[PDB]
RNA sequence: AUCCAUGACCAAAGAAUCGUCACAAAUCGAAGCUUACAAAAUGGAGUAAAAUUUUACUCAGUAAUAUGCUUUGGGUUGAA
């Protein structure tokens, strides 16, 4: 069905007995008669991936075109109209009629899954404005008319209209002739003296054999739900200078993308895929310098201190003054070594406990009696351990369909085995805003009453809401995961956050709601959350 | 909402029956608060706690609120509640308030004399204390009277009527109300409205400033006609369950 | 810096305080009799003159000196006896106290001064107004057949109000 | 015949709609889960900025959930508002996806079908 | 007090959860008053709708009504069909369907729609405040000929 | 070759969290809660009664909840 493919990437490694494989990232998959592929890839992705299909360059071939295709995202509703008033084409062809009809649709969501076109067109410095489809005539399109594009579907005029696109002297004929400005400048201007003489035509005309023609791809990704056009390189210029000239088009930067995937719930590789080789560093490293390095060069006091800050938790642990873990980025070392302690006090003794009063100080010896002792093995094996060397290790995996949940002298070191988590997006049901890097509690068994009455409604006398009570508190192993990207969510009203929690916390809590408080604060907001289909 | 629960009931004691003219300057009186703004009315009584209070468990509230009335309820969408100012005066002469409890919504007091608001503060039923601001208050009256009542369920209340009237009565009010403000450190101050007539009524948010220029911090003055005055109408209500 | 400022509309309220009237009690009659218009005989000088007899004698020198500074009336109608006046910041609530503790303009008797919005630009307030008058005249025109009525006291008012008088920008 | 055992997912789609920059400032889709006073606001406030788009009414519009939701709005705006409505009753199709019918993930293949159901169209005059 | 409906300013005594009731006071209460004289009686076959149905028989019943057998040189098959509540919803589905089939064989068709309200009132958030709701009516004629000598202004043709 | 004190010059930066403020509209201001549906429209699923028809009901659970809820406002990577 040659329908576009979005997914995970991964990097096989099967050469000499033991093997295994690491996610990398999303990739673009396009399939074209049974033995050609195309595939699109972040750049970060790009060469990893490359090198290992040149293990088997005996068996395949690989062209690195990324300096000869180029290509053009649109969103919105109002799209393929704009872009439809700037093409033309040389003859007539199945594949321009199904496009003209499409490009009145404006609610891309009705439209089935596969959508390709794929055609010639000319050069569009021809037209020299922007013109409409002469669409206003037909206004009676159906349910039932749509129904015709999943059977009238043009194989043999795609098929031999795209490969001139998979091969470097078709595309190098496609330039055989490319006119300057000033030739076309003089071309139009012999329209004024044309032999209808009563016309007053302005597009010049098209000669049979003596002007390009450009190969043109038009594809419609459903997940982000936009449109791609695939080009030739050096012809994106000319088609980019009009398609700025509609009175109500708008050039986006890379931000307005992470807020438009954010928007509908999605996820975004750079910044939001802490299982991945470069979003760990990107997390870990990249922004917790620019934050720090903005942070201590502030005047004490002029500034949020991290390390004082009262009744965060219900009883307070001598190990950490204030904020738990790094204060400049969501830490998730602490979070596997804090969560594989918890379940290894509880090995037996299904009782846990905090601390005992004064036992002694410390074979290297690292008892694993109290959670005080947990928490300063974490503090010791920072600033101490990786802050002075290195190591690398993913303590963060993804969910597996198996089913491989629970664990147990030797080897019981805290950072040896991945801890498995989801990605949520969670809607608080009250006041709230969580901002990055915020963490996510579990509700405790205690108060789950009151939190349930503050969920259904609790009104002062005077019949508004009631807010300002007494706000329990939970302890510091009720923390389960952390918030990545949050702001205002404009297609509902009310503040709402996306991030990660721990796979195993989720599949025990007898209700479906959640704890939120951002770094750097004691505030605990309520929320409750969905899981995203990644 | 907006509550004002000090408008008074045209009668002096238990002897004498409402006349015509009473009840139709009443009746307007009440149709310009509802103009104003005000949604909540409750309705005040003067008795001496010395009388002769009605043997019978009826016609001790001669107010008959739900046959008068009753073309007001509907038509405008106002509701009306019931109150009495007892006067008291001396430690003694009975009468204990189990009687009227059943009969009223808010019980009020309205001490004259030390041994009267001594005793007032002791031990009583009421829900809520009142002063006569028109003149006289019995002065240096400090932390330790009110301190006991108003850390129970207690609040003060304040009538701004008297500042309407004649100037030898702003006088006296503006002269107490700072002496009462300052003796409770600003905790639970209601305001009431003292309305003898369909003129002597006032807005909202003019009467709030009144009240911020004479001592009250401004983030009190917005709960005074509120969440405080509408928590002991709710309580008053809630009351109702002796039966 | 720029001096800030402050813009309070009061109306005048006439209430009927008369016995043996017995009205009918509906939310259109109380509004269309509290509401008459004004007898003419007060003006845009005789409202700033009580307003400033009301200050010296229930606030002193430095209560009538602090608001004297800058008030200004504006714009005062008499078919509808909505008006507007302008203020310091931080020295508005002396005038609101001067509004309540002022009854019997001039000579005229038994009324009301009633502030019912201050707001710091110009622009807002009449926009304010706008909403009031066309509230006004949607509850007086659903209650039952509007033309009974027919009196027209404040009906072909608002709608001739709207910038003959108002052109202050 | 055959009984329609398709417990297996079906991701319903949008109805079909065309748009012309005129009916996109002058209707308003009601959906299942707006708040009443979202709507009334958003009514009330196109009755004072439509003048200038050459219209006289608006279309608040409707189906499933919708429609007495709708029809509880319009009589807001018939009585206590004083404003003249008009009602009309519409049919309307849309297309549903089902699939064919190891072990293989959702991206299995596709069948469309033809489902009717019946809403309201609701014009609010000025 | 505050409780029961509140239809046109003046008090009722019925309840919204039973619909016979409610269906019955609307039948024979509001309809003669919206629908005026017509000739102090017209054929009109009444016909209220209920959340609890059979679409496929009540559409068979409203084709009947419209038809008693051809009658020859007669009055007018004038149908009214009104509904409230949670069953508009019910209506509709009917409506349109019984005007799908019956134009199979080139015949025109003419419907007046009209919409009033029921007014509510109950206890609110706490004991000192109401609540009022408001809830539908709807009512629709079906004629089969052309405009009639009665009373529609209010309406609305479609 | 070391330290302390006073003075001069250069350079960095210009605190964070919580609560209250009357109107079928509000506030000293602004914004958000519009890709119309529960697969109950291959003409939905069932229960009772009486001679296909007539009369009574059950099934929609993140169910829905009415001028209601949520966010924000002086140098945003100092000088507007």
């Amino acid at each position: 069905g040659q329908v576009l493919f979005q997914g995970l990437i991964y990097s096989f490694n099967e050469e000499n007995g033991e093997d295994s494989t690491k996610p990398l990232g999303p990739c673009d998959v396009f399939w074209v008669q049974k033995d050609t592929a195309i595939i699109r890839l972040h750049p970060s992705i790009y060469t990893q991936v490359f090198n290992i299909l040149l293990q088997h360059k005996e068996k395949l071939t690989v062209q690195d075109c990324r300096y000869s295709l180029a290509s053009v995202t649109l969103k919105g509703a109002k799209a393929l109209e704009s872009l439809a008033s700037c093409l033309r084409s040389t003859e007539y062809s199945k594949s321009f009629e199904q496009f003209k009809m499409v490009s009145m649709i404006t609610d891309h969501n009705a439209l089935p899954q596969r959508c390709t076109f794929a055609f010639e067109a000319i050069d569009p410095r021809h037209l020299a404005a922007p013109k409409k489809l002469n669409d206003s005539q037909r206004k009676t399109v159906n349910s039932d008319d749509i129904l015709s594009l999943h059977e009238n579907y043009p194989q043999d005029e795609i098929n031999a209209v795209f490969n001139e696109l998979c091969d470097p002297e078709s595309r190098t004929q496609s330039y055989n002739n490319q006119n300057t400005l000033k030739e076309i400048s003089a071309r139009r201007y012999k329209l004024l003296t044309a032999t209808p003489n009563s016309i007053n035509k302005t597009t010049v005309p098209f000669k049979e054999s003596d002007d390009p023609s450009i190969p043109l791809v038009i594809i419609r990704r459903l997940k982000t739900r936009d449109w791609i056009v695939v080009l030739p390189w050096f012809w994106l210029l000319p088609l980019w200078h009009l398609l700025n000239r509609i009175p109500r088009m708008y050039h986006i930067g890379l931000r307005q993308f992470q807020q438009i995937q954010y928007e509908n719930k999605q996820l975004y590789f750079p910044d939001d895929y802490p299982f991945t080789q470069l979003g760990y560093i990107e997390n870990s490293f990249y922004k917790k310098e620019a934050s720090k390095t903005k942070w201590d060069r502030k005047p004490m006091g002029k500034r949020i201190n991290f390390e004082k800050i009262k009744d965060i938790h219900n009883t307070k642990l001598p190990a950490y003054s204030g904020e738990i873990g790094d204060f400049f980025s969501s830490d998730w070392r602490f979070l596997q070594i804090l969560r594989n302690g918890i379940d290894y006090l509880q090995r037996n003794d299904k009782t846990l406990e905090l601390m005992d009063s004064k036992k002694t100080g410390q074979q290297g010896v690292r008892d694993i009696n109290c959670v005080n002792d947990v928490l300063e093995f974490c503090k010791d094996y920072e600033a101490k351990t990786k802050a002075m060397s290195l190591s690398i290790e993913e303590n963060i995996p993804v969910a597996l369909c198996k089913n491989r949940k629970c664990q147990f002298s030797s080897s019981f070191s805290l950072t040896f085995f991945p801890r498995c988590i989801i990605a949520v997006s969670c809607t608080l049901l009250e006041r709230g805003h969580p901002k990055d890097n915020a963490r996510i509690y579990q509700v405790p068994e205690k108060d789950l009453e009151h939190w349930l009455q503050l969920a259904k409604g609790v009104y002062r006398p005077n019949g508004r809401k009631d807010h300002d009570l007494k706000i329990p508190l939970p302890e510091v192993h009720d923390l389960i995961g952390f918030i990545t990207s949050g702001t205002y969510h404009l297609n509902c009203g009310n503040g709402m956050g996306i991030g990660f929690i721990d796979h195993h916390a989720a599949i025990r809590q007898p209700t479906r709601y959640v704890l939120i408080r951002n770094v750097g604060t004691n505030t605990y907001r309520l929320g409750e959350w969905s899981k995203i289909s990644v | 909402m907006l509550v004002d629960l000090n408008v008074p009931w045209p009668q002096n004691s238990y002897a004498d029956k409402v006349t015509s003219q009473a009840v139709n300057n009443l009746i307007k009186t009440l149709s310009t608060l509802h103009m104003l703004g005000y949604t909540h009315i409750a309705i005040n009584f003067t008795v001496n706690h010395s009388e002769k209070f009605p043997n019978d468990v009826k016609l001790l509230n001669p107010i008959d609120i739900k046959r008068r009335f009753g073309e007001l309820m509907d038509r405008t969408g106002l509701k009306l509640y019931s109150r009495i100012t007892l006067i008291i005066d001396d430690p003694s002469k009975g009468q204990s308030l189990s009687k009227i409890s059943q009969a009223f919504d808010i019980v009020a007091a309205l001490p004259i004399s030390e041994k009267g608001l001594t005793l007032s503060t002791t031990n009583l039923d009421i829900d809520l204390l009142t002063f006569q601001y028109g003149s006289r208050l019995p002065t240096f009256l400090k932390h330790k009277s009110i301190c006991s009542c108003v850390n129970r369920g207690v609040k003060l209340e304040i009538v701004y009527g008297y500042a309407l009237r004649d100037v030898q009565a702003r006088r006296q009010f503006v002269s107490n109300v700072r002496s009462v403000i300052r003796s409770s450190r600003s905790r639970g101050i209601v305001i009431g409205s003292g309305a003898m007539s369909p003129l002597e009524c006032r807005n909202i948010l003019g009467v709030t400033s009144l009240i911020k220029n004479l001592g009250l911090p401004s983030d009190r003055c917005s709960k005074a006609m509120g969440d405080l005055a509408s928590l002991v109408l709710l309580n008053g209500r809630l009351r109702n369950k002796s039966h | 810096v720029r001096l800030k400022s402050r813009y309070i509309l009061f109306e005048i309220i006439f209430p009927p305080t008369d016995t043996n009237v017995e009205e009918s009690v509906s939310k259109a009659d109380i509004l269309l009799s509290h509401h008459r218009a004004s007898p003419a005989d007060v003006s845009i000088k005789s409202i700033l003159q009580e307003i400033r007899r009301s200050l010296s004698l229930n606030l002193g020198d430095y209560g009538s000196a602090k608001c004297n500074s800058l008030l200004q009336l504006k714009y005062f109608s008499n078919k509808t006896s909505t008006g507007i006046i302008r203020c310091h910041r931080e020295d508005c609530d002396l005038v609101i106290m001067a509004l309540m503790l002022m009854s019997k303009i001039g000579d005229v008797d038994g009324l009301i001064v009633n502030p019912v919005k201050v707001s710091g630009t110009i622009k807002k307030i009449e926009q304010f107004a706008m909403r009031r008058n066309s509230k006004i005249l949607n509850i007086i025109k659903c209650s039952q057949s509007s033309h009974l009525s027919d009196n027209d006291f404040i009906i072909n008012d608002f709608k001739k109000i709207g910038r003959e008088n108002e052109n202050e920008n | 015949n055959t009984h329609n055992k398709s417990t297996k997912r079906v991701t319903k789609h949008p109805s079909l709609k065309t748009l012309t920059h005129k009916q996109i400032h002058t209707t308003i889709f009601v959906k299942s889960t707006t708040p009443y006073v979202s709507a009334l606001k958003r009514i009330n406030k196109f009755l004072d900025s439509v003048h200038k788009q050459g219209s006289s009414y608006v279309a608040v519009l409707g189906m499933g959930k919708a429609v007495e939701k709708t029809l509880a709005l319009g009589c807001h705006f018939q009585d206590q508002k004083n404003k003249k409505i008009e009602v009309y009753t519409k049919t309307i199709e849309v297309l549903d996806e089902v699939i064919t019918e190891d072990v293989e993930d959702d991206d299995k293949e596709t069948q469309l079908k033809k489902r009717a159901v019946s809403g309201v169209e609701l014009r609010i005059y000025v | 007090m505050i409780n029961g409906v509140y239809y046109n300013e003046i008090s009722r005594d019925l309840d919204i959860s039973s619909s016979t009731q409610c269906l019955r006071f609307l039948k024979e209460t509001v309809i003669p008053s919206l629908a005026n004289n017509g000739n102090n009686s017209t054929s009109i076959q009444y016909h209220g709708i209920s959340k609890n149905d059979n679409i496929k028989k009540s559409v068979n019943k409203l084709d009947k009504q419209i038809n008693m057998a051809d009658r020859s040189l007669g009055l007018q098959q004038v149908v009214c069909i009104f509904s409230y509540g949670p069953h508009i919803q019910k209506m509709l589905s009917i409506l349109e369907i019984f005007k799908k089939g019956y134009i199979k064989n080139n015949k025109k068709i003419y419907q007046w729609n009209k919409l009033t309200s029921f007014d509510i009132k109950r206890e609110g958030r706490n004991e000192l405040q109401e609540e009022r709701l408001k809830v539908p009516i709807l009512v629709t004629l079906v004629s089969d000929s052309e405009i009639i000598d009665l009373n529609l202004h209010s309406f609305t043709k479609q």
